[PDB]
RNA sequence: CCGAUAGUGAACCAGUACCGUGAGGGAAAGGUGAAAAGCACCCCGGAAGGGGAGUGAAACAGUUCCUGAAACCGUGUGCCUACAAGUAGUUAGAGCCCGUUAAUGGGUGAUAGCGUGCCUUUUGUAGAAUGAACCGGCGAGUUACGAUUUGUUGCAAGGUUAA
RNA sequence: AUACUCGGGAGUCAGACUGCGAGUGAUAAGAUCCGUAGUCGAAAGGGAAACAGCCCAGACCACCAGUUAAGGUCCCCAAAUA
RNA sequence: GGUUCGUGGUAGGAGAGCGUUCUAAGGGCGGUGAAGUCAGACCGGAAGGACUGGUGGAGCGCUUAGAAGUGAGAAUGCC
């Protein structure tokens, strides 16, 4: 019926990766793929590789028919952050959290 | 407690200025590796009632097992070798399937072997009967010589 | 062993303090407020 | 023996996390800000059992106002007519009869003129 | 026709057949119970009470005894310790209205 | 200078109603058939949708 | 339990026409807020409005007793630094009745949601015409 | 007696790492499975990572992998919300949506009444006094020996042993 | 319907305002210091808009019953346009 | 078992209890699913206690007594 992919712990914070995640929610595969080419932001490769890969489940894993996928969920979940410091003025390190997301694509026919 | 814990002598920053609150040892007790406030100490709990009211102890659980008919007193008790599986077949002749305390003067260092590896059953001198022996065991057996023995003490 | 009765009136529950408002003794614990009187080790000696 | 605080802390906190059901925001999810609101909902409920019977006399007593102005009688006319005329309604029953048995109402406000 | 009649310190209307809670009265759950206080009688001839309508009665028989559904009762006085927390649940009788005389 | 209170939820949510992405200006190309910005040249084609290079 | 409670819509709301020539400001507004509210029906429901509407007619020749017209003053400000306006009932009676009867009803209502809308209930014109007609209005005395 | 914030500082390559010129200070960090049977092969991807297939009792046990709470972050949507002035509830209450440990039930809440957090410290604090960002864990009348008093039990002009 | 005696255990030793009687002060102070009564402190409820100390009055729990207190009864707002 | 008078409360005195870990004895539950965890409209005057279902995958209640590292929301507490 649908088909799932996951990128998990990729090192982009997730609100950086929902603010485009939140463009391709609900959208036809075609349209969705050109919304992500178009979407200059570091998350937009991300996200294509996630979806496409979504795709080739579906055509691959589950015989469905590619020209009729929709984009049914698409989600960014929080993954484990990276703790880093930068050393400020006065001897004081301020922490620097290097977030990591995990991109959840799911298709759906129709 | 916090003198016992490794390390801990330094005051790990200054009284005022920094705006954390005021710490004299990282072994404090709310600290997380820190000392215990109280908490077990070595002691004895022992503690004995007077002689009169230990006897009375013994003389009264021993009245019990009679009241209940759980005193059984036997002539003899004595194997020619150490067998538990004769001793087995004694406590189903005397009709015991239970815990049962074993009371016996005569040596007869053969009753103690036997009964060694049965599981409810204790075997004691007659010298050795005391009142937690006899409340931790349902069916009290002695041997009419331990019985003489019981008697010139209490 | 299993049915142990201690004499009625022999043994009693000790009372704990700072366990709790409802008990009657938490918080300050039976001592009041302030003074020589509320402090760890605190108290005048003897006479 | 050692006696970590285990289970026992979990249990109570949950159970009043969740009478803070329905409150806004961190008051139906953290212990500390929920028990406040928990108490406090207590209280109020306690104080509004005894304002609940005050409020509907006041509702009965502007209804049974409105029924006997309309029979040229005010409230207190009317009442002091009842106790005289030895009627003992209590004032819910005369409020429900002012709304769905006007006839009956009228009926205890002619007692009420008689005896006046 | 209905009726209002005094029971368990409180005014109730009842018609025939209605089922009502009231506080808790003496009876089993098939008891018949007998209301005597009659305040007044509804329906194409009021009679009325100066209290009660001489002879007028109402009939119930007793479908339950129960307790109300669970109400916590709790206090408190800020900044002095002092909270008071109890439990309620309050009896009450079903009853079914058979007739009013 | 600092926050007097924390931010709540609702008012963090409410304060990023607008920040968000609009949709690219896109169109399907007809000697493509795909995706392109307008007033861009189409790389599937590999020219200018109208004007060949 | 059993106590009545109106629903919206379940009471029939019915168009007044109240003359105002001669009646005191206050004592026209006590009785008109009343009616606005809807406290004289036993049907009155403290949450819903169960109330009628009202049309104020002649409200130019309300009466104002005493030195009124002249020493009662409204007083207006804009939340501007000393942007206090005030007028005399006297004047703003010539000028606005309407808005003068508004103001004395406004301030005998609920102060919430509700009196708000309560107060969209009420017309008030100077002169005896209104433009209600449609609503067929009937005749109320105080 | 402890059971991984406990118990040693140290269950693990710990007096290590790290800090300090030095004396010296001094951590954190346990758990796949019975067995590696530790995922052939296919697919998307540069890889990471996934989806299948297979192993297994289980893979939502997948090389840090028993359980997996809360804060916190999201997706979906039953009810409400853009004329309102809000210690956020509570009491009354339509409407709409449900259907339970079956109960004078559950969710939401137009509108109406009432309503200045908790703690500490104070004559008096909603306090424009103090403390707490939140959640979790840990975190404070104990033991020994004496004194005294009450209760209990044994014996009683006696009672009791210490080493 | 309590007193007293003997034992065990306390806390308290910053008080506040109001009325009355005094001093200090200016016959000032929400001032200060005594005496005397009350309330608060440690007291929720009603009134005094709001308002520890004023007026009324003491909350064991439940009720969609009733009668009263101070204070009120044209509207906000329950009750007299008595 | 009735009658009568009571039942606001800080410091504080007095009483009765709930729950936690461990021990003993008795009696049980548990791979046909233990503890833990999640959910619920259940029960008790309170502390609290069950039941049902999900997760979990091996231990745990109950009764009577005993012993305590026995209950946290505040310490500019510690991690
Ligand atoms: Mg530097
Ligand atoms: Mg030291
Ligand atoms: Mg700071
Ligand atoms: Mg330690
Ligand atoms: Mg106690
Ligand atoms: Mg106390
Ligand atoms: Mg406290
Ligand atoms: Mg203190
Ligand atoms: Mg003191
Ligand atoms: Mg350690
Ligand atoms: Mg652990
Ligand atoms: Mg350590
Ligand atoms: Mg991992
Ligand atoms: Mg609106
Ligand atoms: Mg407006
Ligand atoms: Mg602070
Ligand atoms: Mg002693
Ligand atoms: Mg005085
Ligand atoms: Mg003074
Ligand atoms: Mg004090
Ligand atoms: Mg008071
Ligand atoms: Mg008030
Ligand atoms: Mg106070
Ligand atoms: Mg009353
Ligand atoms: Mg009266
Ligand atoms: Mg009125
Ligand atoms: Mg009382
Ligand atoms: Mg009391
Ligand atoms: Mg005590
Ligand atoms: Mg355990
Ligand atoms: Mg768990
Ligand atoms: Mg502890
Ligand atoms: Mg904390
Ligand atoms: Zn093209």
């Amino acid at each position: 019926t649908s088909a799932k992919a996951v990128a998990k712990t990729v090192r982009i914070a997730p609100r950086k990766a929902r603010i485009v995640i939140d463009l391709i929610r609900g959208k036809q595969v075609g349209e969705a793929i050109a919304i992500l080419k178009y979407t200059p932001r570091s998350a937009s490769p991300i996200i294509e590789k996630v979806l496409k890969s979504a795709i080739a489940n579906a055509e691959h894993n589950y015989d469905l028919d590619i020209n009729n996928l929709v984009v049914e969920e698409a989600f960014v979940d929080e993954g484990p952050t990276l703790k880093r410091f930068r050393p400020r003025a006065q001897g004081r390190a301020s922490a620097i959290n290097k977030r990591t997301s995990h991109i959840t694509v799911v298709v759906s026919e129709v | 407690n916090r003198s016992e814990v490794r390390g801990g002598g330094r005051k790990p920053w200054r009284q005022k200025g920094t705006g954390r609150a005021r710490q004299g040892s990282i072994r404090s007790p709310q600290w997380r590796g820190g000392g215990v406030v109280f908490g077990p100490t070595p002691r004895s709990y022992a503690y004995k009632l007077p002689k009169k009211v230990r006897r009375l102890a013994i003389k009264s659980i021993l009245s019990s097992k009679v009241n209940e008919e759980k005193l059984v007193v036997l002539e003899g008790l004595t194997f020619d070798a150490p067998k538990t599986k004769e001793f087995a077949a004694f406590l189903k002749n005397i009709s015991v399937d239970t815990k049962a305390l074993i009371v016996v003067a005569g040596e007869s260092e053969n009753v103690e072997l036997s009964a060694r590896n049965l599981q409810g059953i204790t075997v004691i001198p007659a010298e050795s009967i005391s009142v937690l022996e006899v409340a931790k065991h349902d069916k009290l057996i002695i041997t009419k010589a331990a019985v003489e023995k019981v008697e010139e003490v209490l | 062993l299993h049915e142990l009765k201690p004499s009625e009136g022999s043994r009693k529950e000790r009372n704990r303090v700072g366990r709790g408002t409802g008990s009657g003794n938490g918080k300050t614990s039976g001592r009041g407020h302030k003074g020589q009187k509320a402090r760890s080790g605190g108290g005048v000696r003897l006479g | 023996p050692r006696v970590k605080g285990g289970t026992v802390t979990r249990k109570r906190r949950k159970k009043i996390v969740k009478l803070a059901k329905g409150y806004y925001g961190s008051k139906h999810l953290l212990f500390k800000v929920a028990n406040q609101a928990v108490m406090k909902s207590y209280q109020y409920a306690y104080r509004d059992r005894r304002q609940k019977k005050r409020d509907f006399r006041r509702l009965w007593i502007a209804r049974i106002n409105a029924a006997a102005r309309m029979q040229d009688l005010s409230y207190s006319k009317l009442m002091h007519g009842l106790k005289l005329a030895g009627i003992d309604i209590n004032r819910k029953m005369l409020a429900d009869l002012a709304v769905n048995d006007i006839a009956s109402f009228n009926t205890l406000a002619d007692s009420a003129k008689k005896a006046l | 026709m209905y009726a209002i009649i005094e029971t368990g310190g409180k005014q109730i209307k009842v018609e025939a057949g209605q089922e009502i809670y009231v506080e808790k009265l003496a009876g089993e759950v098939g008891d018949v119970v007998t209301f005597d206080k009659v305040l007044f009688v509804g329906g194409d001839s009021a009679k009325v009470g100066v209290p009660f309508v001489e002879g007028a009665t109402v009939t119930a028989k007793v479908e339950k005894q129960g307790r109300a559904k669970k109400l916590t009762v709790y206090k408190y006085k800020p900044k002095k310790n002092y909270h008071k927390k109890q439990g309620h649940r309050q009896p009450y009788t079903k009853l079914t209205i058979d007739a009013i005389n | 200078a600092v926050p007097f209170r924390r931010t709540s939820k609702a008012k963090k949510r409410k304060r990023r109603t607008h920040v968000k992405l609009q949709l690219p200006g896109m169109n399907e190309c007809s000697n493509c058939g795909e995706y392109r910005l307008s007033h861009h040249v189409c790389p599937e084609c590999g020219q200018y949708d109208g004007k060949d290079v | 339990r059993t106590t009545y409670m109106a629903k919206p819509g379940e009471v029939e709301r019915k168009w007044y026409v109240i003359d105002a020539t001669g009646v005191s400001l206050g004592r026209l507004s006590s009785e008109v807020a009343s009616i606005l509210r809807g406290k004289n029906k036993p049907q009155f429901t403290p949450h819903i409005d169960t109330g009628d509407f009202v049309i104020i007619i002649n409200a130019g020749k309300i009466g104002l007793t005493g030195k009124k017209a002249t020493d009662k003053i409204y007083y207006r400000h804009s939340q501007y630094p000393g942007g206090l306006k005030s007028r005399t009932a006297g004047e703003m009676r010539t000028n606005n009745p309407e808005k003068l009867l508004e103001l004395s009803i406004k301030g005998m209502l609920p102060k919430n949601s509700l009196g708000r809308q309560l107060f969209k209930k009420l017309h008030v014109y100077g002169g005896s015409e209104h433009e209600h007609a449609a609503q067929q209005p009937e005749v109320y005395e105080l």
